[PDB]
RNA sequence: UAUACCGCCAUCUUCAGCAAACCCUGAUGAAGGCUACAAAGUAAGCGCAAGUACCCACGUAAAGACGUUAGGUCAAGGUGUAGCCC
C-alpha cells in the first residue's frame, strides 16, 4: 500500500504534511480505507496519529 | 552441398509462415507465433572460430607505427572471446524477455481508459501537446464481401481534451488497429466543443437528458465530492476538467449513444451570467456552510428588473420518481454508496 | 514598439466607426425597389425560416419586406468593406448559370476570387490535400445564390460553417438562411436584382482596398516626419 | 498466377530496386543480363561451367561483403579476364574494403585461375526504384 | 485548430470559446470585424419542421 | 505433417477490379459516397490499358492485380514442428 511500499514515510502526530494528505481539504473527514488503498493497519494508525 | 543454401531472408521467410492459407480467415492461432531474429547483429567481419587475427579488417593494421602480420589467438584467450560472445547474447536476449509494465485501464485485456497520448501535430507547424487522448471503445465490426466473405473492421471510438473545458470524441475506422486509433486521435481534435463548468470543477446545474434509449441525469455536486459516474462519464470528465459530478446512466448502455448524449447535454447547460442576463435579475447562492449569507454569483450586466418573479405556490415541474423515492429513505440497494477508489 | 502603433492606426481605428466606409450612400429602398429585390417565389416555395422576412403574399408571390433588406444589406457591405479593408480574400460562389460569366467578371475586376461552376467535394474542408499544406482559404464567401441547381442549401453553405468562415448570402423566399452568417432577404432570380448586388458589393470592396492603401501612405508619410 | 521473381505489391512502404521491380518478360525489354559471357552463343562450349562459376561468384561475394552489397552482381567476362562489378553501401571503413578486395581478387584468381578484378561503387543507400 | 460542429453554436460562439480555452492561439481576421458589426440573428443551425395540426404561416395576404 | 511454410503453379481470368492517405453522409451504428444544363468526393500505388516480341497500327503471344478453392507439390531443392540414430 502506499504506506507500506516507502519505508520513510513515518506516521507520526508530528508528520502533519502526510497526515493532511489523508483527509479531505474541503470537509476534513478522514477518507475510509478503499479510498486511498492503505491497509486496515496502517489506516488504523494513520487514524489515531490525525486524532 | 555449398550449392543448396539459401540466404537469411528466403530462410526466415519459409520458417515463420506468415503469409499462408493459415493466416487468412483465423485459421490459426496467435500463440505459436515465432519471431524473426537477426543472426548477423553481433557478428564482426574477420572474427571466426580458429582465433586469427587479420591486420587490417579483425585487428588494426598498424601497432607501435609498424604493419602487424598475421597472428592467432591462444586456445585460452579464444575461450573467452568465445564465452563472452556467448554472454553478450544472453544479455540481449534477456532485454527482449523483459516485460514493461503497462498501465492497464478498466480491465486487464480492456482497452477503455487506455490513453494514446497528445494528437498528432499539424502539417504547418501545429501542436496539440496540452491534449490528452484516451479510448472508449475498440469493436470488431464485420461485413461481408463477395470475393473473402468476412472482412474484418477495426471501430474504435476515442475522446480528447486539454482539461481547460475544450473536449471532443471522434470515430475512427480501419482494418489495422493502428490506423484506427490514429484516425480517431486526430480527427477529434476538429470537433471540439467548450464545456461550461462552475468554478472550474462541476457543472452549473443538474442535467437530465435523453440520447436514444439512453438516459442520463447529471447532479451538480460540491467540491470533495469526486467523481461518482459510469467509468466512460469519469474519462470524459476528466478530460473536459470536471472534479465533482454524479451521473446515473439509465435504458441502454451503449457506449456511443452515452458519448454522444454526454457532450449533448454538457454542450447545452445555462450558466448563471447566461441566467441573469436572461432573468434580469441577480442569482444569489445560498450555502450551508456559509449559514444565510448571500453570494451573488453572477447579475445581469444589462437593466435589472424591478419586479419580483412570480413566486408560484406549487411548481408545476415533473419530478423523477427515483429522486423523490431516495429523499423518503424508501430505496435501499447493497450496491449504492459502496466504498471506491478515487475518482 | 512600432508594431502596436500600426494596428491601433490602421488596424482598430475602423472598428470605433459605425459606418467607416460611408455604405450607406450606395444603395436606398428606392433603387432596391427599381431593382425588383421585393420580388420572391410564389407562397408554395416559401422556406419556414424566410416568413420573418417576408412582407406579404400579392396574389400568392410572396414580397419580401425591403424595410428589413435595407436594414440586413447595410450589415453585409459593411462586413465586406471591413473583410476588403484587412486584406482578406473573399470569395463569390453561385450556381446560377445564368449569371456565371458576370460574377467571374466581376470578382477578376475588384481583384477578388470566384467559384461559379460545380462545386467538387471538399474544396473547403479538405483543401490541404486538394491545393496543398499551405493553401489559404477565404476570408470571406459571399453566396449570390445559396441554391444549387436542384433548389437545395448549396454544399458551401455547411462546409463554410465547419471552416468557421463568415458568409454573406442573398437569400430569397425559397431559401435556408439559418447558417448564413449576414443574410440579405432579397429577390436572387431578376437580371436587375443580381446586376445591383453585384455593383454594390464591387464597389465596397474597391473602396474599402482603396481606402486601406490612403491611411497606410498617410501613416508612412507622418512616420518619416 | 506467374510468381517467378516478382516482387508482390504491398502497402506502399516497400522499396525495391531497378531490377527488383521488372518481372522475367522484360529481361529483354527493360532490364538486361547480370552476366555477359559466349557460353549461351550459337555454336559456343562450356556454358555449363560458366553457370556454376557465376552461382559460385554470386555467394562468395554475398558472404565475403556481409550486409555491404545495395544491388546485384555485374559479372563480366573479356576472354581469359573476369571483371566483377559491385554496388556496395558507405557503411564498411574503407580500410577494410581495400583489404577484402584484395583479398577475394587473389583468393578467386588461384581458385579459377584466370586474372579476376573487382571494381566497386559505393551508393550512400540503396537506391529506390519505387515503393511497392 | 478549429471546431468543424456546424450544428453546435455559431461560427463565433464556437470561435469565442476556443480562443478562450487557449485552443486558438490566434484569432482568425473576421472575429474582430463580427464582434464590432455583428448580425440581427446569430447564425445558430435549425432543423425546419412541418406544420401540423392547426398552426398556420402568419404570412397575410396583400390587398 | 502441402492443415506450419518458402520456392514454382492450377483456377475464376475467354475477369476489372484491389486500393493506402484524407474528406463528407448516416443524430458520429454495421456502413455509404453518383446525376455533366452535375447533387461530396479527392485519390498515391497495383492490375487492365499503353508499350514491347513475332510479319504492320491487325492477329497471336506475353501480361493478367487483390483475393477464392487450408486447391497441387515435405518425392526439385530449402525448411518450422515431431519422430528414427545397431
Ligand atoms: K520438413
Ligand atoms: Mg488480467
Ligand atoms: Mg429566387
Ligand atoms: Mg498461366
Ligand atoms: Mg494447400
Ligand atoms: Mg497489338
Ligand atoms: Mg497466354
Ligand atoms: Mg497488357
Ligand atoms: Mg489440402
Ligand atoms: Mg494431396
Amino acid at each position: 500500500c502506499p504506506i507500506c511500499r516507502d519505508h520513510k514515510l513515518h506516521v507520526d502526530f508530528r508528520n502533519v504534511k502526510l497526515l493532511e494528505q489523508f483527509v479531505c481539504a474541503h470537509t476534513g473527514i478522514i477518507f475510509y480505507a478503499p479510498y486511498t488503498g492503505v491497509c486496515v493497519k496502517q489506516h488504523k494508525r494513520l487514524t489515531q496519529a490525525i486524532q | 552441398s555449398f550449392f543448396t543454401k539459401l540466404t537469411a531472408d528466403e530462410l526466415w521467410k519459409g520458417a515463420l509462415a506468415e503469409t499462408g492459407a493459415g493466416a487468412k480467415k483465423g485459421r490459426g492461432k496467435r500463440t505459436k507465433k515465432k519471431k524473426r531474429k537477426d543472426l548477423n547483429r553481433g557478428q564482426i567481419i574477420g572474427e571466426g572460430r580458429y582465433g586469427f587475427l587479420w591486420p587490417g579488417l579483425n585487428v588494426p593494421l598498424m601497432k607501435n607505427g609498424a604493419v602487424q602480420t598475421i597472428a592467432q589467438r591462444s586456445k585460452e584467450e579464444q575461450e573467452k572471446v568465445e564465452a563472452d560472445m556467448i554472454q553478450q547474447r544472453e544479455e540481449w536476449d534477456r532485454k527482449k524477455k523483459m516485460k514493461v509494465k503497462r498501465e492497464r485501464g478498466w480491465s486487464g485485456n480492456s482497452w477503455g481508459g487506455i490513453s494514446l497520448g497528445p494528437p498528432d501535430p499539424g502539417p504547418c507547424g501545429e501542436t496539440y501537446e496540452d491534449f490528452d487522448t484516451r479510448i472508449l471503445e475498440v469493436r470488431n465490426v464485420f461485413t461481408m464481401t463477395a470475393k473473402e466473405g468476412r472482412k474484418k473492421s477495426i471501430r474504435v471510438l476515442v475522446a480528447v481534451g486539454n482539461g481547460k473545458g475544450a473536449a471532443g470524441f471522434s470515430i475512427g475506422k480501419a482494418t489495422d488497429r493502428m490506423d484506427a486509433f490514429r484516425k480517431a486521435k486526430n480527427r477529434a481534435v476538429h470537433h471540439l466543443h467548450y464545456i461550461e463548468r462552475y468554478e472550474d470543477h462541476t457543472i452549473f446545474h443538474d442535467i437530465s437528458l435523453r440520447f436514444k434509449r439512453t438516459h442520463i441525469k447529471m447532479k451538480k455536486q460540491p467540491k470533495g465530492y469526486g467523481l461518482r459516474c459510469h467509468r466512460a462519464i469519469i474519462t470524459i470528465c476528466r478530460l473536459i476538467g470536471i472534479k465533482d459530478m454524479y451521473a446515473k446512466v439509465s435504458g441502454s448502455i451503449n457506449m456511443l449513444s452515452l458519448t454522444q448524449g454526454l457532450f449533448r447535454g454538457l454542450s447545452r447547460q445555462e450558466t448563471h451570467q447566461q441566467l441573469a442576463d436572461k432573468k434580469g435579475l441577480h442569482v444569489v447562492e445560498i450555502r450551508e456552510e456559509c449559514g444565510p449569507l448571500p453570494i451573488v454569483v453572477a447579475s445581469p450586466r444589462g437593466p435589472l428588473r424591478k419586479d419580483p418573479e412570480p413566486e408560484d405556490e406549487v411548481p408545476d415541474v415533473k419530478l423523477d420518481w427515483e429522486d423523490v423515492k431516495t429523499a423518503q429513505g424508501m430505496k435501499r440497494s447493497v450496491w449504492s454508496n459502496l466504498k471506491r477508489a478515487a475518482t | 514598439e512600432d508594431s502596436t502603433d500600426f494596428n491601433d492606426k490602421i488596424l482598430n481605428e475602423p472598428l470605433k466607426h459605425s459606418d467607416f466606409f460611408n455604405v450607406k450612400e450606395l444603395f436606398s429602398v428606392r433603387s432596391l425597389f427599381d431593382a425588383r429585390v421585393h420580388l420572391g417565389h410564389k407562397a408554395g416555395c416559401r422556406h419556414r425560416f424566410m416568413e420573418p422576412y417576408i412582407f406579404g403574399s400579392r396574389l400568392d408571390h410572396d414580397i419580401i419586406d425591403l424595410e428589413q433588406t435595407a436594414t440586413h444589406l447595410q450589415l453585409a457591405l459593411n462586413f465586406t468593406a471591413h473583410m476588403a479593408y484587412r486584406k482578406g480574400i473573399i470569395l463569390f460562389i453561385s450556381r446560377n448559370r445564368q449569371f456565371s460569366y458576370l460574377i467571374e467578371n466581376m470578382a477578376r475586376d475588384c481583384g477578388e476570387y470566384a467559384h461559379t461552376r460545380y462545386f467538387r467535394g471538399g474544396m473547403l474542408t479538405n483543401a490541404r490535400l486538394l491545393f496543398g499544406p499551405t493553401v489559404r482559404l477565404p476570408d470571406l464567401i459571399i453566396f449570390l445564390h445559396t441554391l444549387n441547381n436542384i433548389f437545395e442549401p448549396h454544399v458551401a453553405v455547411r462546409d463554410a460553417a465547419k471552416m468557421n468562415i463568415p458568409t454573406v448570402g442573398i437569400v430569397d423566399t425559397n431559401c435556408n438562411p439559418c447558417l448564413i452568417t449576414y443574410p440579405v432577404p432579397g429577390n436572387d432570380d431578376s437580371p436587375l436584382a443580381v446586376h445591383l448586388y453585384c455593383r454594390l458589393f464591387q464597389t465596397a470592396i474597391t473602396r474599402a482596398k482603396e481606402k486601406r492603401q490612403q491611411v497606410e501612405a498617410l501613416y508612412r508619410l507622418q512616420g518619416q516626419k | 498466377k506467374n510468381r517467378a521473381a516478382r516482387v508482390r505489391v504491398s502497402k506502399g512502404d516497400k522499396p525495391v530496386t531497378y531490377e527488383e521491380a521488372h518481372a522475367p518478360h522484360y529481361i529483354a525489354h527493360r532490364k538486361g543480363w547480370l552476366s555477359l559471357h559466349t557460353g549461351n552463343l550459337d555454336g559456343e562450349d562450356h556454358a555449363a561451367e560458366r553457370t556454376v562459376e557465376d552461382v559460385f561468384l554470386r555467394k562468395f561475394m554475398w558472404g565475403t561483403f556481409p550486409g555491404c552489397l545495395a544491388d546485384q552482381l555485374v559479372l563480366k567476362r573479356r576472354g581469359n579476364q573476369l571483371e566483377i562489378c559491385a554496388v556496395v553501401l558507405r557503411q564498411l571503413s574503407p580500410h577494410k574494403y581495400y583489404f577484402l578486395v584484395g583479398y577475394s581478387e587473389t583468393l578467386l584468381s588461384y581458385f579459377y585461375k584466370c586474372p579476376v578484378r573487382l571494381h566497386l561503387q559505393t551508393v550512400p543507400s540503396k537506391v529506390v526504384y519505387k515503393y511497392l | 485548430a478549429g471546431s468543424r460542429l456546424e450544428t453546435v453554436g455559431s461560427i463565433f460562439s464556437r470561435t469565442r470559446d476556443l480562443v478562450r480555452a487557449g485552443v486558438l492561439k490566434e484569432k482568425p481576421l473576421w472575429f474582430d470585424v463580427y464582434d464590432a458589426f455583428p448580425p440581427l440573428r446569430e447564425p445558430v443551425f435549425q432543423r425546419p419542421r412541418v406544420r401540423y395540426g392547426k398552426a398556420k404561416a402568419p404570412i397575410q395576404d396583400i390587398w
